[PDB]
Formats: structure tokens, sequence, C-alpha cells
């Protein structure tokens, strides 16, 4: 899932 | 001798978009309810101005991660346009602010760091 940036 | 770790405040990185943003991969558990550091890439801004992985947040971009959730954490990288700047610390780091009663906030790396024997900062706190 994550959170990419 | 020399304390490589004397200099006890919180690393700034600066970092723009590049690919897909700036570079790092930020995690998000059913158990750690706060953002980290996942993964940095190499060919990343994150990583050239002195990211890593493991990391943890305490303010992005200006804002400050008091017991912020998934949406303030986005909401205060989102906020900075095409680039944010990352404070992060280390265990040893994350200890001393707290210990201090303060938020290990820019101000504190550019400026001013708080002093033990925390009786005589008036901290404010008023209430149960």
């Amino acid at each position: 899932q994550d959170t990419r940036l | 001798g020399i304390d490589p770790f004397t200099m006890l405040r919180p690393r700034l990185c600066t970092m723009k978009k590049g690919p897909s943003g700036y570079g790092f991969n930020l995690h998000s558990d059913k158990s750690k309810p706060g953002q980290f550091i996942r993964s940095v890439d190499p060919d990343s801004p994150a990583e050239a101005s002195g990211l890593r992985a493991q990391d943890r947040i305490v303010e992005v971009n200006g804002v400050c991660m008091e017991g912020k959730q998934h949406g303030d954490v986005v909401s205060a990288i989102r906020a900075g346009g095409d680039e944010t700047k990352l404070l992060v610390v280390d265990r040893e780091t994350d200890e001393f602010f707290k210990k201090c009663r303060v938020i290990p906030s820019q101000e504190h790396l550019n400026g001013p760091l708080p002093v033990p024997f925390t009786n005589g900062e008036i901290q404010k706190e008023n209430s149960r």
C-alpha cells in the first residue's frame, strides 16, 4: 500500500 | 575527544519534485500510525539532500507532526507545492527533545536548543 512521494 | 553526536539536532533535508515526487517512500501501518521513511531511491533529490530509510518525520515542510495523521503529513508536503523540507531524527535525538519537553522543530536546529532541569522553562501545561 504505502505512500510514495 | 570529538563526539559525533554532541550536536544533537534534527537533520533538515530539502528536496523538490523530480520524477513522481521527491524520491522517498512513506510507509503506513496499523501499528505505526505515524509516518516514517521506508525507502529512498539512489537517483532522488531525497537521497541527495541526505535523507535515509528508517528515518522518522517530526516536521515536514514547516508543519509540525504533533500527533498528526496520514492526511496531515501529506497535507504538509503537498502544501509545499513542488518542494519539501524533511525533518528526521534518530532515537538519540528524539529522546533528547522529549526529555526537554519540546518538539524538534526547525527552529532548534538553526537557532536555540532547550536545557535540562526543564523546571525552569515554564511549559504551558494546564488542566488534566
